[PDB]
């Protein structure tokens, strides 16, 4: 009989159990998001908004409800640290039920549709066979899709009927969810810009309204009915696969690279901003202003929020876990309890010294101590015989401003090896390890697993194109060639 | 034999009554063309833009956009 | 506001920094 | 059409290509031999990899002003 | 079509692609168990 | 000539021949 | 030896997807292709 | 415990081919 | 189409001319796969006998500099370029086209054209096939390469911080992102590129076997010592006794086919699996997403200096390569790191 | 870990395995 | 037609391509790219 | 208005335009 | 406990699961 | 007896046995869910 | 966690009590 590979098969012929499939598979998805939403609030902690956030805790769907406003939970905390005393129905947990609701309504609605498949409906009038008007069925699909789209964009995003989406500052520290309003210039285009969203969407929902509805008038034409087999529901799979690892791609490159849509303060740090010391350029800028100004340097490291210094470290980097390193970055190197302060490093001679931060590829990196003209001053060698840089040699000490270690120097080089080590990897946080039994490695931020994810999906989707535009095009030689 | 009739399939019916309906001759594939090469153009402004290959005025592509 | 400063400050640390990679033809 | 082993045993081909052939290879010779290469793709001579002013490897380092920093650090 | 639904289609394992499907799944799991492990 | 089959031919052999000519002048560069 | 890994790769792909293109129908669309080769059958199951 | 793990992982794979060689389906020549 | 009338256009006369059988084939995929595959294999060659890498790389990489086949590579360009698509209108190259070489967009070009030459060469697989009406199955194994493609010279380099980290078009370049990858990703270890080398080997096991099972299970079918005479290509019977085959490999290796679309499908799909397995790896690898240590080891070798086991001399090895490959390697990286920093061993 | 990677082995091992068994199984008694 | 035989012409090409091989290699030896 | 990115970029579908015609072109002269 | 009752509650669900429905599905399929 | 196995015999489980032995395992597993994670 | 099986294990219960009702096999008067 039929291959394992083909059982799903026996529905392309039946648009009722077509439906039904579809809404099973619809149902499990949604009871998907809504048993994860009640996975995510049992093991998320909200009590550090800012040492820690839900990127590190692994939070996957938290975020993509936060994003777009759901933002207080029913249990009387809100995301960005506040309190709620009215959360309302739409909370984390009532998006949650709302969704396992529907799971269970769709499934009902599939058991329906499988049972009554033979309805007239799906009868074609003038020979009574089972047919689809598959242009006259994605017009209306169109005309449904831009209609949704012009909605969320003109009601949702703008703030004139919704809640707004998340829009943040440039250094994700004072993030909330805001109304936007649309930008209609060239500006508009611009991916950080959150205003390019709305006018996306108007502009995109407004065209798929009228597209819809040249395709619920205007027939196709024979030569492109016959090129493209739209009498046939595998053409349409095809081409629903390819315009659906599109969007793949371009979502894995958008969370990739960040984006309005993509916030810091909702999916960690990119690893561009690592590479291209975007926190680490911000706050040394921010030092640099109030030094003019006329402030020591005990304070003004003191104002750099921890938020920020948090950013400003590689344990935060995307880029910096591993295949089988599974769970929360919390589980990979501790939650972060406080940051220590800068880590300004000095020899014998006064000159000031910085460590060498530890690029994305490297797991490991040798610490090396380089003055301001760019010479290597100080390091700690492999090789402690006929060395000329260690710490001992050059006399290394180390002094922290504005953290818990605020106004203390150290000059003991068992310790100055260590603060420059821990400054290797950025600014220096000291982390509870001991609770969830942290295992000293780095893990991976929840974009990361969104990219890995969506880009194998890509692929794999890619390959399922082929294999259906191949089904598609070569219906008729599918068992076998024409042996004449 | 004839199929379930229900009052929403009999709604629903013209909507799925001209399967196989087509047009004589190419119909609008020429414009169906032009609009695919305007599409086309659209998607290269918009990568070269975030791929910085084009730059605009007041298009920061960055971060500081959020300011 | 001495840009050249913190210019050379975080070249050291990083040199992949984009303060570090943009203008530097005047360099 | 007409097989290969017809033209390449043919008298024509070959007082064809007896002056074809041998001209572009000479047209190459006298490509890399005049510096034209050179010219064309950039690729320096062997006594002008480097200068009096950076005695090492160039580096880009920069994208938007790239054209104007290769024109400095290539053989003037 | 009819009350009975004409789309009924028998799927069918023979014991060949059995041994290979056991094969598989063994062998991904001798292959990923040390990574899952970690 | 003109056909697809000489354009072709001709396409890869021209070039190939050039390529040849200059490789063998590289061959005799003595730096 | 790379080139023949990658050739015996490319060839036993090639091969393969060669025979397997020009199979004769002998099976339906509901049933294995392979189940239009019958062991020890003397007629050759695809045009070469 | 990974170790009895890695082990039974193994021996049910010797067991798969075990089974494939001498309790396969036979080649019916018809 | 359909006994319609049909009124001819254009399209009818340019797909007769397209479609019509010469020498070389084009159809209509051939005004994608001509024009990019012939640039990219152009644009390579070119590269490798003229264009430098002094300036992306510091590196030599062509003929006319002194390189051989080997040693000659279109290299990509500079990691401050990032991911720039380098058209030579481009911001960077800005017309000017020897500059465009210098700064390496040429590799950008090669690699562009040819992904859309694959792509081309994959509808030609398509187009070939439907009008001589065979199964695109050549195409669907087709399919693995392109990914491949996609996966190592777009997907890696996209998620890391530039082309720069593509491989560079070259046999020692490609060699050079062999050791790259196995010192700063331990892709060895991973077990998806582990799915990908049994899919490889298995393929060229699968191809020798069947070709030597075939040749030595021929049927006479003729008088003379040269069997290669004894087959006609209008032939009706087979030429290789299967039979005689699955009792020869049941009674050796245990198993043997006994259907001859069985075994070229599952030649088909060895290769094309580990090729797609491998595939996702690279993609994990974009990412730095890698199977680079195990844990539970780690802690045991770092709570008991007596633990050595391969895996952990890996590890010791990919450090060494990744601390002396990586000044010389990542130019931009400026890293003048002191030779008391390099781990060593003992004397040597 | 110790025991949540033994649980995702044992049902990678028994869920499959259950699936296959089902159509051999079912396939068996048809022939 | 046929005028000069295939197999001299093959022989020709065969010992110009040869010819030309053993330039390349006599090439690894002097000049640049050949470490003296 | 018009930075040289954006003429450079309008060119390039200029060029774009022009080669497909001649490519059009190459077809039709057999 | 917390996750060895986990794996005993899954497997006492999956395997007999497993028998039943391979019993089913044969006897279904032989009508 | 013969070549092949006489004590041949085909076994059956309809959809009723089947629902009955699906309620006792789960309701075996809710019973004693509590016990076991005690 | 242990909330989550035991609402599975009554949902589940739950579902099969549901299928034994809707989908039962019908009985034949023959
Ligand atoms: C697009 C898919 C997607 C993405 C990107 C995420 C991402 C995330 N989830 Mg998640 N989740 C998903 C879907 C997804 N999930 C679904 C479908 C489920 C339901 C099963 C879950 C259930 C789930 C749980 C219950 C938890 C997560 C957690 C996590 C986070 C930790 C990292 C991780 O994934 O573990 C590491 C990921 C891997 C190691 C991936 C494995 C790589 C592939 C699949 C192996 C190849 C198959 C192989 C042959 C299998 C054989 C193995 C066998 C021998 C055992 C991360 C943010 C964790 C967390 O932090 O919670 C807050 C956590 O505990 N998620
Ligand atoms: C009333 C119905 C409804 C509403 C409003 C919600 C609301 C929500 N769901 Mg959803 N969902 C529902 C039904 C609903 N859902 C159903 C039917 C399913 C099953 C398919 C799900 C499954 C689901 C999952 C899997 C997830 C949610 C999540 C979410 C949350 C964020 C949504 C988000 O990020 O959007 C993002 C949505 C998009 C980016 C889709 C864009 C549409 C694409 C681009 C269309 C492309 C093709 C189109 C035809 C092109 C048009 C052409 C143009 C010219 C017009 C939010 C609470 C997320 C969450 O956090 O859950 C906890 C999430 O993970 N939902
Ligand atoms: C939404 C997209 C989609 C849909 C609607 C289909 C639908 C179809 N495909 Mg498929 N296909 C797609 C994507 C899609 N495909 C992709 C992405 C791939 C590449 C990986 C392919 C490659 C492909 C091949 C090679 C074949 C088809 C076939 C089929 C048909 C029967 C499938 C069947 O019975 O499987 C039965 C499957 C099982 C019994 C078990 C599969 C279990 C998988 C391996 C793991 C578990 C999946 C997991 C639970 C779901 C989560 C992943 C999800 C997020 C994607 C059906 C028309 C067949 C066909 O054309 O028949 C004539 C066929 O031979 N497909
Ligand atoms: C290896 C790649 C490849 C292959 C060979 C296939 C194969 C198939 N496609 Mg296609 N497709 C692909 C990828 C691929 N596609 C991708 C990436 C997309 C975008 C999502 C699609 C979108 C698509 C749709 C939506 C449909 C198919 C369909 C089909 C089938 C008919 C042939 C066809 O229309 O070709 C498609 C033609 C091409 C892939 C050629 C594209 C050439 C472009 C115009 C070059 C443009 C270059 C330009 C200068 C831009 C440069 C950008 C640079 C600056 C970055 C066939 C099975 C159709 C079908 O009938 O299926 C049954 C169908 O409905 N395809
Ligand atoms: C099969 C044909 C084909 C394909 C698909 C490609 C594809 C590509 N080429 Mg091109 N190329 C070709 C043939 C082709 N080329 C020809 C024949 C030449 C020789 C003259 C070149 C020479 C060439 C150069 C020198 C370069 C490219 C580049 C590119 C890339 C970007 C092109 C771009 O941005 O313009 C997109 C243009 C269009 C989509 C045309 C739009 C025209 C609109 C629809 C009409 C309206 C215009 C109106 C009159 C104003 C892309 C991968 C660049 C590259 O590789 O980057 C590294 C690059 O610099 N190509
Ligand atoms: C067996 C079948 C499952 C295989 C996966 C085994 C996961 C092992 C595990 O225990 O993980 C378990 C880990 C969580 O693991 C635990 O998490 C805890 C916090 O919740 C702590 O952090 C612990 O330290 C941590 O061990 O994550 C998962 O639950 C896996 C989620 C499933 C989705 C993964 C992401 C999807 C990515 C790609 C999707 C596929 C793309 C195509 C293919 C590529
Ligand atoms: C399969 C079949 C099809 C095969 C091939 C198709 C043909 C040709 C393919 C052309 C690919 C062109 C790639 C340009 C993308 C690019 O430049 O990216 C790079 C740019 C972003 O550019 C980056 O931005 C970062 C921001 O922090 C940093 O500034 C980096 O320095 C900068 O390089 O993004 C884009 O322009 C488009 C990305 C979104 C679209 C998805 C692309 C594919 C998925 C990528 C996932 C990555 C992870
Ligand atoms: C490099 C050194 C290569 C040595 C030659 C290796 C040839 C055998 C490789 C393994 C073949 C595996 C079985 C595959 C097998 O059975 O071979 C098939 C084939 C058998 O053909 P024949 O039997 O007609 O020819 C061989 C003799 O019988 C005389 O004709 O072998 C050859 O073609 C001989 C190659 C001669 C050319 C020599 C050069
Ligand atoms: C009936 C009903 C009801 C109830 C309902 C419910 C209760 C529902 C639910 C549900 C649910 C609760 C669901 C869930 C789900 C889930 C899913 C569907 C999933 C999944 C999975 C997957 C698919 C995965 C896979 C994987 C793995 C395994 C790992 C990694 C890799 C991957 C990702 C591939 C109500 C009363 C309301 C109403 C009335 C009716
Ligand atoms: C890039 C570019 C382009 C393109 C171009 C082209 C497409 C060209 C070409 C070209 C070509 C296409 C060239 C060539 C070359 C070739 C060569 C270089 C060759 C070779 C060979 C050899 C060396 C051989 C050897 C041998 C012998 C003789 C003996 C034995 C065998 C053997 C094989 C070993 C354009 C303008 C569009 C634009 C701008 C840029
Ligand atoms: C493989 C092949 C071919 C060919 C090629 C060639 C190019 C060849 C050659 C060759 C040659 C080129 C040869 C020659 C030779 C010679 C000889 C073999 C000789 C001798 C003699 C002697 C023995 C000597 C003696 C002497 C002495 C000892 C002393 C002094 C005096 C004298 C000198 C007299 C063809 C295309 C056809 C076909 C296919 C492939
Ligand atoms: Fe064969
Ligand atoms: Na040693």
């Amino acid at each position: 009989g039929l291959p394992w590979y083909r059982v799903h098969t026996v529905v392309i012929n039946d648009p009722g159990r077509l439906i039904s499939v579809h809404l099973m598979h619809t149902a499990l998805v949604a009871g998907w998001a809504g048993a994860m939403t009640l996975f995510e609030i049992a093991v998320f902690d909200p009590s550090d908004p800012v040492l820690n956030p839900m990127w590190r805790q692994g939070m996957f769907v938290l975020p993509f409800l936060t994003r777009l406003g759901v933002t207080q939970s029913w249990g009387g905390w809100t995301i960005s640290g506040e309190t709620s005393s009215n959360p309302g129905i739409w909370s984390y947990e009532g998006a949650a039920a709302s969704h396992i609701v529907l799971s269970g309504l769709l499934f009902l609605a599939s058991v329906w549709h499988w049972v009554y498949w033979d309805l007239e409906l799906f009868r074609d009038p003038r020979t009574g066979k089972t047919a689809l008007d598959l242009p006259k069925i994605f017009g209306i699909h169109l005309f449904l899709a831009g209609l949704l789209c012009f909605g969320f964009g003109a009601f949702h995003v703008t703030g004139v009927f919704g809640p707004g989406i998340w829009v943040s500052d440039p250094y994700g520290l004072t993030g909330s969810v805001q109304p936007v309003a649309p930008s209609w210039g060239a500006e508009g285009f611009d991916p950080y810009n959150p205003g390019g969203v709305p006018a996306h969407h108007i502009a995109a929902g407004i065209l798929g309204v009228l597209a819809g509805l040249f395709h619920l008038c205007v027939r196709p034409s024979i030569r492109l009915y016959f090129g493209l087999s739209m009498g046939s529901i595998e053409s349409v799979l095809s081409s629903s696969i390819a315009a659906v690892f599109w969007a793949a791609f371009v979502v894995a490159g958008t969370m990739w690279y960040g984006s309005a849509a993509t916030p810091i303060e909702l999916f960690g740090p990119t690893r561009y901003q690592w590479d291209q010391g975007f926190f680490q350029q911000e706050i040394q800028k921010r030092v640099a202003q109030s030094t003019s100004e006329g402030l020591s340097v005990s304070e003004a490291w003191a104002k750099i929020p921890e938020k920020l210094a948090f950013y400003d470290y590689i344990g935060n980097n995307p880029a910096k876990g591993g295949l089988f390193r599974t769970g929360a970055m919390n589980s990979g190197d501790g939650i972060a309890v406080g940051w220590l302060g800068h880590a300004s490093f000095k020899d014998q001679e006064g000159r000031e010294l910085f460590v060498r931060r530890m690029p994305t590829f490297f797991e490991t990196f040798p610490v090396v101590l380089i003055d301001k003209d760019g010479v290597v001053r100080a390091d700690v060698p492999f090789r402690k015989a006929e060395s000329k840089y260690s710490i001992e040699q050059v006399g290394v000490s180390v002094t922290f401003y504005g953290g818990e270690l605020n106004g203390l120097t150290f000059t003991d080089p068992s310790t100055v090896k260590k603060y420059a080590r821990k400054a290797q990897l950025g600014e220096i946080f000291e982390f509870d390890r001991s609770t969830l039994q942290s295992d000293g490695v780095f893990r991976s931020s929840p974009r990361g697993w969104f990219t890995f994810g969506h880009l194998s999906f890509a692929l794999l989707f890619f390959f399922g194109h082929i294999w259906h535009g191949s089904r598609t095009i070569f219906r008729d030689v599918f068992a076998g060639i024409d042996e004449d | 034999e004839p199929g379930i009739v229900t009052p929403l399939g009999t709604l629903l019916r013209p909507l799925n009554s001209e399967a196989g309906k087509v047009l004589p001759g190419w119909g609008t594939t020429v414009l169906m063309a032009v609009a695919i090469l305007l599409f086309a153009v659209f998607l290269l402004i918009i990568l070269e833009i975030y791929n910085s290959s084009l730059i605009l005025d007041g298009v920061t592509n960055s971060w500081e956009s959020l300011a | 506001q001495r840009v050249r400063t913190v210019l050379d400050m975080d070249d050291p640390a990083k040199e992949e920094t984009v303060k570090e990679l943009r203008k530097d033809i005047n360099n | 059409e007409r097989p290969f082993s017809d033209i390449l045993t043919s008298i024509r081909y070959w007082v064809i290509h007896s002056i074809t052939v041998p001209s572009l290879f000479i047209a190459g010779w006298l490509f890399v031999s005049t510096g034209l290469a050179y010219d064309v793709f950039g690729s320096p001579r062997p006594n002008e990899y480097f200068t009096e002013d950076r005695q090492d490897a160039p580096l880009i380092t920069d994208r938007f002003n790239a054209l104007e920093q290769v024109k400095k650090l290539s053989a003037q | 079509m009819a009350r009975p639904n004409p789309n009924k289609q028998v799927v069918e394992l023979n014991r060949s692609s059995l041994y290979w499907g056991l094969l598989l799944i063994f062998v991904l799991a001798v292959l990923f168990s040390s990574y899952i492990f970690n | 000539i003109f056909t697809v089959r000489w354009l072709a031919i001709h396409a890869i052999a021209v070039p190939t021949i050039f390529f040849l000519g200059a490789i063998t002048a590289m061959q005799f560069i003595q730096r | 030896g790379v080139a023949g890994v990658f050739g015996g790769s490319l060839f036993s792909a090639m091969h393969g997807s060669l025979v397997t293109s020009s199979l004769i129908r002998e099976t339906t669309e509901n049933e294995s292709a392979n189940a239009g080769y019958k062991f020890g059958q003397e007629e050759e199951t695809y045009n070469i | 415990m990974e170790a009895l793990v890695y082990t039974f992982l193994l021996i049910g794979t010797l067991g798969i081919i075990f089974f494939s060689i001498f309790f396969r389906e036979p080649p019916r020549i018809a | 189409i359909g006994t319609y009338q049909e009124k001819r256009t254009w399209f009818d006369d340019a797909d007769d001319w397209l479609r019509q059988d010469r020498f070389v084939f084009v159809g209509w995929s051939g005004l994608l796969l001509l024009p990019c595959a012939y640039f990219a294999v152009g644009g390579w060659l070119t590269g490798c006998t003229f264009v430098t890498s002094w300036y992306t790389h510091g590196l030599a990489s062509s003929y006319i500099e002194g390189c051989n086949f080997l040693t000659a590579a279109v290299s990509t360009p500079a990691n401050s370029l990032g991911h720039s698509l380098l058209f030579v209108w481009g911001p960077e190259a800005q017309g000017d086209l020897t500059r465009w070489f210098q700064l390496g967009g040429l590799w950008a070009f090669v690699a562009l054209h040819g992904a859309f030459g694959l792509i081309g060469f994959m509808l030609r697989q398509f187009e070939i096939a439907r009008s001589v009406n065979l199964r695109p199955y050549n195409a669907i194994a087709f399919s693995a390469p392109i990914a491949v493609f996609v996966s190592v010279f777009l997907i890696y380099p996209l998620g890391q911080s530039g082309w720069f980290f593509a491989p560079s078009f070259g046999v020692a370049s490609i060699f050079r992102f062999i050791l790259f990858f196995q010192g700063f990703h331990n892709w060895t270890l991973n077990p998806f590129h582990m799915m990908g080398v049994a899919g490889v080997l298995g393929a060229a096991l699968l191809c020798a076997i069947h070709g030597a099972t075939v040749e030595n299970t021929l049927f006479e079918d003729g008088d003379g010592a040269n069997t290669f005479r004894a087959f006609n290509p209008t032939q009706a019977e087979e030429t290789y006794s299967m039979v005689t085959a699955n009792r020869f490999w049941s009674q050796i290796f245990g198993v043997a086919f006994s259907n001859k679309r069985w075994l070229h499908f599952f030649m088909l799909f060895v290769p094309v699996t580990g090729l797609w397995m491998s595939a996702l790896g690279v993609v994990g690898l974009a990412l730095n997403l890698r199977a680079y240590d195990f844990v539970s080891q780690e802690i045991r070798a770092a709570e008991d200096p007596e633990f050595e086991t391969f895996y952990t001399k890996n590890i010791l090895l990919n450090e060494g390569i990744r601390a002396w490959m990586a000044a010389q390697d990542q130019p931009h990286e400026k890293l003048t790191l002191p030779e008391e920093v390099l781990p060593r061993g003992n004397a040597l | 870990v110790n025991i949540l990677g033994l649980t995702a082995t044992a049902l990678f091992i028994i869920i499959p395995t259950s699936f296959l068994l089902i159509l051999y199984v079912k396939t068996a008694a048809s022939e | 037609i046929g005028r000069i035989p295939l197999w001299l012409v093959g022989t020709v090409v065969g010992l110009l391509a040869i010819g030309l091989l053993a330039i390349f290699f006599y090439g690894s030896y002097v000049g640049l790219g050949s470490s003296l | 208005s018009v930075t040289p990115s954006l003429k450079n970029f309008l060119l390039s579908l200029v060029a774009g335009a022009v080669v497909l015609a001649a490519i059009a072109g190459a077809v039709t002269a057999v």
